[PDB]
């Protein structure tokens, strides 16, 4: 599980 | 400018049919020959630009830490030599990750971020440079690795500053500052401490504020939230 | 040749590190370059050139048919005219098909059918070939696309030949052979009796030489008899 | 579910 940043990728 | 031809509303247009195509390559070309007609950009527009460059960069970034892992992994001891092919593939990929980046720098600093009045359209453009900035800290080794997370934090730094002056704690480009600023303290910076602090205050004053927001804003600030909250669930 | 100055190990080597990057487009330019070497490809080296090109052209198949889908409703009764931007594109995505399909057809031509001997090499080029055309067929619309289609048949028919008279019927490239020509005659050549015809009878004949195999053969060739049982579930 | 063929996207 990798942390979060936006936006993600589709 | 290959597309200096072509109609701002029909590379607008044809940017959303790449999105629909899943063609992110073309989607940022159109939006880089938007950018380049020397208006600025609506919402919308300013969300598609992000969305085109943030797949094509997405690809390279997954790539540059399969090819790095080998590259390390065929540097242990007792592994055997294999010759320099990994390290060639693996800087082709560096060095074409770090021309995106600099393709997106420069369309911020020419001229996006000096024209952008608005609280929502400045902390948006400063959110890309601090992001594409710390992109190239990923990879960074040499003597400007330093100069370049300063850079990161410096941009960031700004649009925090005025997102925190001109926005309400649930906006969702306030709150995915954060979430950014957050992770590049926590992976960028080696400031583990910081980053769980911003990301655990900038929850907290949104939770506060969500009785002030219709349904449909709820949901776009909770989805942020959430992200938020996984994040410090990981780090803590 | 942007490749000619790469050694043909390491342009092989490269390949494989762009699939577990998912790199296809570098996979396809490296597989492209070991081949105008002007060796022949081992059964490894065919699988890395044939996985490379269908991840390409599979990006900008999945990519036409969305667009293709949406210039179609802008064609309705009632339809909201929006301009030229919706074919523009739809047919610059074509085009960048049809150069893919054109750079391998012209690589089986130049020259690896001809100097292919060995069944197992020979139906795998002419399977490809077949393949190739088919793609072409798919976006085929003025006087070739007959011709186009019969091009597909012809080396489709001739690895169909050799594969019934050199290889087991449990072998999995004249499986894939035989699932590949079965969809052309169902969705290219409107022969749905023939597709189900030859699926329903490459199924029982890989059925009855099952007993052969050993258990990692028996694998390989039962997972492509259940894509053939799909289909058939799907067309009956 | 589209009808398949070999080899398949990644
Ligand atoms: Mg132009
Ligand atoms: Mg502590
Ligand atoms: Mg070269
Ligand atoms: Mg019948």
């Amino acid at each position: 599980p990798r942390r979060n940043t936006l936006p993600a990728m589709d | 400018g290959a597309m200096g031809s072509m109609e701002r509303a029909s590379l607008i247009q044809k940017a959303k049919l790449a999105e629909q195509a899943e063609r992110y390559e073309d989607m940022a070309a159109f939006m880089k020959g938007a950018v380049e007609k020397g208006e600025e950009l609506s919402c919308e527009e300013r969300n598609l630009l992000s969305v085109a460059y943030k797949n094509v960069v997405g690809g390279q970034r997954a790539a540059w830490r399969v090819l790095s892992s080998i590259e390390q992994k065929s540097n242990e001891e007792g592994s055997e030599e294999k010759g320099p092919e990994v390290r060639e593939y693996r800087e082709k990929v560096e060095t074409e990750l770090q021309g995106v980046c600099d393709t997106v720098l420069g369309l911020l600093d020419s001229h996006l971020i000096k024209e952008a009045g608005d609280a929502e359209s400045r902390v948006f453009y400063l959110k890309m440079k601090g992001d594409y900035y710390r992109y190239l800290a990923e990879v960074a080794t040499g003597d400007d690795k330093k100069r370049i997370i300063d850079s990161a934090r410096s941009a960031y730094q700004e649009a925090m500053d005025i997102s925190k002056k001109e926005m309400p704690p649930t906006n969702p480009i306030r709150l995915g500052l954060a979430l950014n600023f957050s992770v590049f303290h926590y992976e960028i910076a080696n400031s583990p401490e910081e980053a769980i602090s911003l990301a655990k205050t900038t929850f907290d004053e949104a939770m506060a504020d969500l009785h002030t927001l219709s349904e449909d804003s709820y949901k776009d600030s909770t989805l942020i939230m959430q992200l938020l909250r996984d994040n410090l669930t990981l780090w803590t």
